[PDB]
Formats: structure tokens, C-alpha cells, sequence
């Protein structure tokens, strides 16, 4: 408890003093948001990956020239709804850090407030915000420890893999060599095996 | 209702942190000052008057600012 | 001492017609829940009125078979007799004659008039008649009883049986709040929420549950 | 006045000291 | 007493020392709220002492923990006693056992 | 996050999934109702599981 | 287990046994030459602020996720965004900086404004990556940092 | 041996029997689990706990009231529940919990 | 459509606190109505009487002893407690008890008296040790109902918790019944156990004369 009391500290006194200042700075750039998956069950979905953040550039469906959502829009759940409709990859989105305002971060990098259920408005500490969402968890799983008796908290490595549906194979970024017998033996540190259907 | 929640109080302002509003100049007129609640008091005490006011919309920044005016003069 | 607090039957609100809020305080500790259980079982399963209780169409001998006609379901015909209300003056059992053609809604204002009989709601829609040329002719049973009395329990070759909801009491409950008088804060309060059918308003109704368990215990009180 | 805040209940003993040479007065 | 418990109650209520226990045999000759008088047998009385054994109980005295020590004698008149008996129990003690 | 704080839990949630849960061949199955005041009248009197 | 990667992947401790990432290109820039862990402060100088906030973001979500927890990327955005704040000047152009020196980001933006404003030339500068530890105490207000801890030096 | 002490006692094996609701004289639908079980009082009484300051006596180098039950000192806003007030927005109540 | 009104049909005393009562005839549905409300006006609303002071001579507070009696002041109070006594026409009574000499001091003791009626002679006070020992008390004793705390109530008089309810135990039950060729129709049988101060018939009529005034208010004006 005594790390943990440490560390949120250390988060609140080194993230306090950023707040809401401006409305919208202008920018254009942003991160690509991917969904994610841990060895085929998808753990975060695109929609929840993108709710509540607002667009970057380039959101068009995947039709050539052709635009489904225009720029510098909040996405909401009928907007989330309609890009699981024509399933997007990939989404381009501003984020707080490649903000151009000075002493503080504006309104629309920052996106919806989750507390709310709308966009931020002007005058939320969002910084001590963050420091206790980062905070609390480590704490209060640490004191929630002796619950499950001291059991060890082990799984099983796995020794192999199977693919649990049917698609084409994928290898990226992948050096490798052909043994005798033929099959392929993974000689890179970093190979990514990617499952991708028809 | 509006002694539970203010969410239709603050859909007319549009802004949580401009309470300002309701407790600075309106709620301490009425409490200090000769002013008369507008709305029926239902023993309801001060500053769930207030809201009630511009839950409905007889209150908000600009006419508690054009009436400060008008009793500017004289 | 012998002697209690009384209520005094403090508020009565009516949501609608047949919708109603009463609110009585104070009360006895544990009380409340006394009178609120013996008036519900007595409202819900006891009360004496009049309702439906079988009915023939010639047309049709199943429960689960289909005419032709109609819109509506047999199950749905059978739910909208069992819906609606009658009140009867002096006869015990009565026949009713409902017979319909055209096309259109089919409501309690084309059933054949009789002597006794009074229909509260004539709004209420039994079916349907899409065809036109199409008729419906059928005969209902009325009977007064007591409470509900499931089909399933009593059970003419076209004679269709409908669950008989006697009892005028629609939907009744109540809740207990904490009531205080001046250095006393361990008494109660009740609050009784009830809706009827439209045969009789709630207070009658509460009236009659009330002078009924009074008479049950007229017989062991000394005065 | 010096009997604290809510708790009460009945004095059950009472104990005197006083200081050497100085005689007891009263109830001592 | 614990209608479940372990048997370890006697030998905890008899150790801890709240207890009164008899260091002599005998009979007990006097009972009361304060005092116990054993009359102790004949072979364990030294050739020049009395044979009697007093015990004095404590009665309402307060504990670190601002709670109360009492002790309440569990015998009657002229009952017989050996060595080790419980005379009396003292807080949270029922006929030489611990009661919670 | 997103979700919500106040989540019924513990004794809310026993006494919910017991209301929704259905068994086979219970007192009173294979019964059609008018609405839901019906099945609080049947459940109350005893006529129905 | 988990909860001291968590600490120093925000304090921006050394791996202790950096991987070579190719400074310039011609192999191209940011690729990798011998594997090992990466350090965020060469993620950072070789490809910019979305990298490393991208690799931070990816491994404290990666710990969090095993115990179930769920936190909203934003926060720890907000907080990378928090550590790097100050920079480091390759060229003084035309402004009062001299050579080297560690200075806040925002003034260096202003004066960057000013004098493109003014028809001069403007500085070139690149980032650094501070633990929030040093972050905290290097900066501008002095009493937070004197509130913060280690009085004696700050004061 | 619990079932054949039970059995021989005349009770239920299995240990559960049919209860019925005190308010409205019904039987509760499924057998609960009933039975003898040994309780302890400890030491944490809401009697002592309880504690309320509205105005009292101030410390002398830093003008604040004392801390503890004993003293009739308020209660401690530390800077966990300043960070909290902070994230709320709150720059009232914080001003009035500071200065006034 | 005719209701049948029951009647109290027998009295049974199986010894000389525990009773049972039988109603007849009942209604479909109303057995349990009218038991479970019984039961409920029984066990709470019920008139008793109880001791509310105790004086002794020789003490001064609960927390102290006497010579020559073996219990403590604190169970010779928790012993009165539990006293039975039944009282006519007074709302308040006093009474007298004097011993002296070895001897379980039981409740036969108290000094026979008109009016009050002791149930339980061979009820236990306390014990005597010593010859030259005596012992004197006075009681006073109340009549209420409900459950009177002391603290919610001269240098020697001692208050104890009051206790009125004289009904201990309560327990009803339906059976089948074949009257007047009706099997629609049931009887209710209801044990009681008390500590023998109240009689059966007259606290079943007690308590309906209760409900029935409770329920007048039920006429809606
Ligand atoms: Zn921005």
C-alpha cells in the first residue's frame, strides 16, 4: 500500500496544473487508434478505443472518395454503431499531447469527459483526474490481495498455437530458416503471427 | 424534481461550473436583499428557489445583468 | 393502559379514475403491516362481484383452432372477454348474445342489450373483422363468484372456459414509511397504492374489505 | 460539570489522598 | 458456555489466574458473595495450624481496558472439595470454562 | 471509464436472477395472462410459481 | 508483480541493456540493429512524441490489462504529454538562448512565434524525456517543487 | 456423526428447515439453514465513537483546532480529500475548508 | 353468497401455561388472515404486569453485596425480573418480604396479601448463609404494556428493566374441518404459553376487540 500511496502521489504533484483553457487549437495531426487482441479474443474493440474521441483526418469509409463521417467530429454511440456497420480498420484521432496550446490543453483534443457523458467544458483539472484513475486501481487491488487466500495467481504457458477460426496466414516482419524437415523455424526475436480471414 | 437533480436546471445555461449564477447574485439578493422570489416559495428554502427559476427560465446571466441595470438609474 | 393511536385516514390522491394513493399516520409499532396484509389478501382474494366465466362461438370448437375472418387471435378474443367488466343487479347467471358483420373494430357496444346487465367500459375492443362479408356470432357467460378462479382448476363440446376475474381489484399494495410524533419516532406510517377494474372506485373498495373483516370479527370482541 | 459528555452512571467508590502532615477535613 | 467448543476452555480458565481455586481439600464450612471458608480434611492440615482456608473474591474493580473484573463463588454449603476445584469464577467464566 | 458506479450487487442481483429465472413444470405453466398485474394477482395469491 | 514496470516505465528508467536503433538513415531511421528492450528516450529522438507515447501507453495498458482493470488511454496521454515538457537548443538563431540548455517548450514556442512575427530566424530545438520524479521538481514555480520533496535543494 | 447426532435428536438431517415470514405469515419459498452459533460483543462500541465539533479551543503555534475525541478537536481534511475536491471542480467549498 | 362468521368453539389447557384455542367455522382464505394478525396483536399488544423498584435496606446501588447472601444485588434484581404476579383493581402496588435464616429466599415469602396473586410460589429470589443473617425488601409493582427500558424511565432505590408482555410464545395453525357438509371450510387452532398470568379467552378477545378498533378507522369520511 505504502508504493502505491507513492507512486499516486508522485502522478498528482507531477500532472496538477494542466487544465481546460481553449476550445478548439486548430491542429490537424494525431495517433492511429487499432483495435487490439491477445491471442484471438479481442480484449478492447474499436469502439470503445475511439468513444468519446473526436476525429483527426481521413475517416471515409472504405469507399474510393467517397466520405462517411466529416472532420473534427465527436463520436457517439450511433456514430461508433455506424462504423461497426461498415467496418472500419483504423481510425486517426487527436490526442492531448500533439496539442499546440499554451500552459494547458484545449477542449476538443482532449474529447468527451467521462464523467458526463458530453465534451469537456472549460475549467476541469483533467490532470489530477488522470493521476487518481491511474492511481486508485494499484492500491486497492493490493489491499484487495488476500481475498482469493494466497493462491498463486499462475497460468499454464502455452506450449503451441492453434488458430481458433479459418483464414489466410499471415508472418510479419519475420527471418527464418528451412530445417530438414522442411518447416519453418522462427529465427528472428520479434515475429508476429497475424490471423486474417478471407 | 428539482430538489433531486439539476440536469434540466443546467440544460438551460449549458455549463455545470456556471453556478456562479445561481448562488452568487441571485440567492444572496434574495436572502440579504428586499428581493421577492419569483415562483412560488412551496417553504422550499433559498437556493432550490433559484434553481427552480431557471430550471424554468425566468433566470439567467443576461437578465439578471439588463435588471441590475435598470436599477442603476436612479 | 387499552388505548391506541388512530390515524384517521390523513390523505387520499387520485392518479385517475380508477387509480388511487391513501396515506394514514401514525400508527402502532408493527401495526402497518397487520392492516396492510389483512386488507391485501382479503381485497385480492375474497371480494364477491360478477365477470365472465365461459363462452361459446359457433363457429370455432378448439381453443387452438382458427377462423377465418378475424384479425385477432382466438387466445386474443378469449383475453379481451376476460378483460372486460359487467355489472349485475338481480340474477345470478346471465347469457349474452354478441354477434357482429362487417369490417372493422368489434366493441362492447354490439353485444345484444339485456335487463340486467351494464357494461362499464363500452370502449373496449373484442376483435377485428377484416373480411367483409364475414360474421361472428357467439354466446358469454356471466356469473357472480368470489375471487379468481383459474380455468385450469375447473377443467358443451364448444364451450370455451375463461379464467373468471371475479374480484372488481385490479392490481393493490402498500408500503410502510416511519411516522414521529413529538419524543416518538418507533410508530409508522402506511401508504396503500390501488387500482380497480372501473366496477367500483378504490375507496368503496377498501370500504367493503374493511366492513368485511369487521363482520368476521364480530363475534369475538366483548362490546 | 465534570461527569463528560453523554455516559452516566452511579458512583460506586470514592478514594482521598491528601498530603502528609496536612489533617483531613470533612468527609475524608 | 460455547454449546461447540474445543476442550481447551478448562485448562485456559484455570491458568489464567481469574479464577479461585482451591489449594486444599475439604469442606467448604462458609459460602458467600465476598468470602469462601473451606474446612480443609484431616491428613492435609499441618500438626500446628487451624485447618481452615479463607478466600477473599474481588468485587467490581475496574481493568486496563476500563472493564469490570468480578468474581462469583460457584459452591453451596457443605459440599465436598478436592484439590485443583474451581471455587469460583471470575469475568467471562462459567463453572471453570471459558465463556466468551 | 465509461461504466457505471452504481451497480446493484449482492443481495439485488440474488433476488433479481431468482425473479427471471424459469424452471420446467412449475405451479401454474402454460397459462396466458392479460399483463404484467395479473401475474403480480397470480403470484401473490398462490395460483402461480 | 506487475506494479513496478508500472513505476518505471513512468519514471523512464534505463533498461540496462539498450537496443542499437540506427541514429540516421541510409538501413533506414528507427530500425532496429541488435534486439534488445528499447529505451523510450532513443523511441523518442528517433521517432518522435506519437512513438514513445504509443509505446508508454501499449505497455502500461499491457500491465493493467492482466488484473482486469480498466483505464481510459487518455489519462496516461495526458500524462506522458506531462513528462515531456522541456527541451533541448541545437541552434540559439536569433532569440537570447545560448547553445545547449534545457528550457520549458511553451516559452521556446512563443519566442519561436515572435520572431517569425518579426521577420528573423527562429530557434531549432528537440525533446527531452524526464521521470516524473524530475519532472516534478524541475519546474517553473518553486514552491510546488519545495511542497513536492527534497526542500533543502529546491529552496 | 453430526447427521447421527441430529437423527438422534429428532431434528432434520440435512440441517435446514421450513421458516416463515414474521410480517406477512408466509412460508418462504426454499428450507433455510438454521441453528445454534456463538457470538462475542468486542470492543468497538458506537457509544465511544461517535464525535461531533461545531466550535471549540485552536492549537497555539498554527491556529487550528486539535486533533482527538479527548480534546473535542474536528476532524482532519488531508491532501488525498484536496485532490478529490480539486477533481470536482469544488473551488468554494476548498477555499471555505482552507481559510475560513 | 353467504359468509359464515366463526366462533370460539373450545378452550384446551394442557397444563397451566401452555393453552389452545380453537376457531370455528372459517372461510376458504381466512385462516391464515385472521391468525397471522392474532399472532402479531398477541406477542406485542398484550396487558401485564411487572416489577419496576426495588428497595433493600441494607444496600445502596446494584454494585454491591450484603452479608449472608450468597447472589450478588445485580442477580437478586435479574431474579425479580422474572417474577409472575397478577393484580385486580390497582394500577400500583406494593409489596413486603422478610426472612432470616439458611434457606432458598423463594417467591412464598411475600407477605400474603388480598389482592395480589402470586403464580409461581416456588420461584427462587435468592439464598440465605448464615443464622444471624436477614433479609428485607419492598417491590413496587405496575401495570403496562410493551417493553419499558429503565433509562428510558433518594439514595437507595433501585430501577429494573420492566418486562408487561405476559405472552412468551405463539403458534397457529389450519386444518381441515367437515362442518355442515362444506369442504371449503377449515378450523384454526392456536397454541399459546405464557407464564400464567393472563387467562386464554380473554386475551383472544382483547386482541380482536383491538383489530376491530384499529379497523374502524378504515371507513373512508
Ligand atoms: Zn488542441
Amino acid at each position: 500500500t505504502a508504493n502505491s500511496g507513492y507512486l499516486t502521489r508522485r502522478l498528482v504533484d507531477v500532472a496538477q496544473d494542466l487544465v481546460v483553457t481553449e476550445d478548439d487549437c486548430g491542429t490537424h495531426e494525431g495517433i492511429m487508434m487499432t483495435p487490439v487482441i491477445e491471442g484471438g479474443d479481442v480484449k478492447e474493440p474499436l469502439r470503445d478505443r475511439v468513444l468519446g474521441r473526436v476525429t483527426a483526418e481521413d475517416v471515409l469509409k472504405p469507399g474510393t472518395a467517397d466520405i462517411l463521417v466529416p472532420r473534427n467530429t465527436l463520436l457517439h454511440e450511433q456514430w461508433c454503431d455506424l462504423l461497426e456497420e461498415n467496418s472500419v480498420d483504423a481510425v486517426k484521432v487527436r490526442s492531448v499531447v500533439s496539442c499546440d496550446t499554451d500552459f494547458g490543453v484545449c477542449a476538443h483534443c482532449y474529447g468527451r469527459d467521462l464523467a458526463r457523458g458530453h465534451i469537456i467544458n472549460k475549467g476541469e483539472a483533467i490532470g489530477v483526474i488522470a493521476a487518481q484513475s491511474i492511481g486508485e486501481p494499484g492500491t486497492q487491488l493490493t489491499m484487495r490481495t488476500f481475498h482469493i487466500g494466497g493462491a498463486a495467481s499462475r497460468a499454464a504457458a502455452e506450449s503451441s498455437i492453434q488458430v481458433k477460426n479459418k483464414g489466410s496466414i499471415k508472418l510479419s516482419n519475420v527471418k527464418s530458416v528451412v530445417n530438414s524437415s522442411g518447416k519453418l523455424v522462427i529465427t528472428s526475436r520479434n515475429t508476429e503471427l497475424k490471423l486474417i480471414d478471407e | 424534481m428539482a430538489r433531486v437533480t439539476v440536469q434540466d436546471a443546467v440544460e438551460k445555461i449549458g455549463n455545470r461550473f456556471d453556478l456562479v449564477l445561481v448562488a452568487a447574485r441571485r440567492a444572496r439578493q434574495m436572502q440579504v436583499g428586499g428581493k421577492d422570489p419569483l415562483v412560488p416559495e412551496e417553504n422550499d428554502k433559498t437556493t432550490v428557489i433559484a434553481l427552480r427559476e431557471i430550471e424554468e427560465g425566468l433566470i439567467n446571466n443576461q437578465i439578471l445583468d439588463v435588471r441590475e441595470r435598470q436599477e442603476q438609474q436612479e | 393502559v387499552t388505548e391506541f393511536l388512530k390515524p384517521r385516514l390523513v390523505d387520499i390522491e387520485q392518479v385517475s379514475s380508477t387509480h388511487a394513493k391513501v396515506t394514514l399516520e401514525p400508527l402502532e409499532r408493527g401495526f402497518g403491516h397487520t392492516l396492510g396484509n389483512a386488507l391485501r389478501r382479503i381485497l385480492l382474494s375474497s371480494m364477491p362481484g360478477c365477470a365472465v366465466t365461459e363462452v361459446e362461438i359457433d363457429g370455432v370448437l378448439h381453443e387452438y383452432s382458427t377462423k377465418e375472418g378475424v384479425q385477432e387471435d382466438i387466445l386474443e378474443i378469449l383475453l379481451n372477454l376476460k378483460g372486460l367488466a359487467v355489472r349485475v343487479q338481480g340474477k345470478d347467471e346471465v347469457i349474452l348474445t354478441l354477434n357482429k358483420s362487417g369490417i372493422g373494430p368489434v366493441t362492447a357496444a354490439d353485444i345484444t342489450h339485456d335487463g340486467d346487465v351494464e357494461i362499464v367500459k363500452p370502449q373496449h375492443v373484442i376483435c377485428h373483422l377484416t373480411d367483409e362479408n364475414a360474421s361472428i356470432s357467439m354466446r358469454i357467460k356471466v356469473q357472480r363468484g368470489r375471487g379468481y378462479v383459474p380455468a385450469s382448476t375447473r377443467i358443451p363440446i364448444g364451450r370455451l372456459l375463461v379464467d373468471a376475474c371475479y374480484s372488481p381489484v385490479e392490481r393493490i399494495a402498500y408500503n410502510v414509511e416511519a411516522a414521529r410524533v413529538e419524543q416518538r419516532t418507533d410508530l409508522d406510517k402506511l401508504v396503500i397504492e390501488m387500482e380497480t377494474n372501473g366496477t367500483i372506485d378504490p375507496e368503496e373498495a377498501i370500504r367493503r374489505a374493511a366492513t368485511i373483516l369487521a363482520e368476521q370479527l364480530e363475534a369475538f370482541v366483548d362490546l | 460539570l465534570r461527569v463528560p459528555n453523554g455516559v452516566s452512571g452511579t458512583v460506586i467508590d470514592v478514594q482521598v489522598f491528601t498530603r502528609d502532615g496536612v489533617e483531613k477535613d470533612k468527609r475524608a | 458456555k460455547p454449546l461447540v467448543g474445543t476442550g481447551m476452555e478448562r485448562a485456559v480458565a484455570v491458568d489464567s489466574g481469574v479464577t479461585a481455586v482451591a489449594k486444599r481439600g475439604g469442606v467448604v464450612q462458609y459460602v458467600d458473595a465476598s468470602r469462601i471458608v473451606i474446612k480443609v480434611n484431616e491428613d492435609e492440615m499441618y500438626p500446628g495450624e487451624a485447618g481452615i482456608d479463607i478466600y477473599n473474591l474481588t468485587k467490581y474493580t475496574r481493568s486496563n481496558q476500563n472493564t469490570c473484573i468480578n468474581q462469583m463463588p460457584c459452591v453451596s454449603l457443605g459440599e465436598p472439595v478436592e484439590r485443583g476445584d474451581v471455587l469460583a469464577d471470575g469475568p467471562s467464566t462459567d463453572l471453570g470454562e471459558l465463556a466468551l | 471509464n465509461g461504466e457505471p458506479i452504481i451497480v446493484p450487487s449482492q443481495d439485488v442481483v440474488l433476488g433479481l436472477y431468482y425473479m427471471t429465472r424459469d424452471c420446467v413444470n412449475a405451479k401454474g405453466e402454460g397459462m396466458v395472462l392479460t399483463g404484467p398485474k395479473e401475474a403480480e394477482r397470480l403470484y401473490r395469491s398462490g395460483l402461480a410459481s | 508483480g506487475g506494479l513496478p514496470r508500472v513505476a518505471d516505465l513512468f519514471e523512464a528508467r534505463r533498461p540496462k541493456e539498450p537496443a542499437i536503433l540506427a541514429e540516421i538513415s541510409g538501413v533506414e531511421r528507427g530500425d532496429v540493429i541488435s534486439d534488445g528492450p528499447e529505451a523510450p528516450h532513443d523511441i523518442l529522438r528517433l521517432r518522435g512524441v506519437h512513438a514513445v507515447t504509443r509505446y508508454i501507453v501499449n505497455e502500461v495498458q499491457d500491465v493493467y490489462r492482466l488484473q482486469g482493470v480498466k483505464i481510459n488511454d487518455k489519462h496516461i496521454e495526458v500524462i506522458v504529454r506531462q513528462m515531456l515538457r522541456k527541451a533541448t537548443i541545437v541552434n540559439a538563431g536569433s532569440s537570447d538562448f545560448l547553445e545547449g540548455e534545457q528550457v520549458e517548450y511553451s516559452r521556446v514556442k512563443i519566442a519561436n512565434r515572435e520572431l517569425e512575427a518579426n521577420g528573423k530566424v527562429g530557434a531549432t530545438y528537440s525533446r527531452d524525456l524526464l521521470g516524473i520524479t524530475k519532472a516534478s521538481l524541475a519546474t517553473e514555480s518553486f514552491i510546488s517543487a519545495a511542497s513536492f520533496q527534497e526542500t533543502t535543494r529546491v529552496l | 456423526e453430526i447427521k447421527e447426532l441430529l437423527k438422534l435428536g429428532d431434528l432434520p438431517t440435512s440441517g435446514q428447515i421450513r421458516l416463515y415470514d414474521g410480517r406477512t405469515g408466509e412460508q418462504f419459498e426454499r428450507p433455510v439453514t438454521v441453528g445454534y452459533m456463538y457470538m462475542l460483543k468486542l470492543n468497538h462500541l458506537v457509544d465511544d465513537k461517535m464525535h461531533a465539533r461545531s466550535t471549540g479551543s485552536y492549537s497555539l503555534v498554527t491556529q487550528q483546532p486539535l486533533g482527538g475525541k479527548a480534546q473535542f478537536g474536528g476532524q482532519r481534511f488531508g491532501e488525498m480529500e484536496v485532490w478529490a475536491l480539486e477533481a470536482y471542480g469544488a473551488a468554494y467549498t476548498l477555499q471555505e475548508m482552507l481559510t475560513v
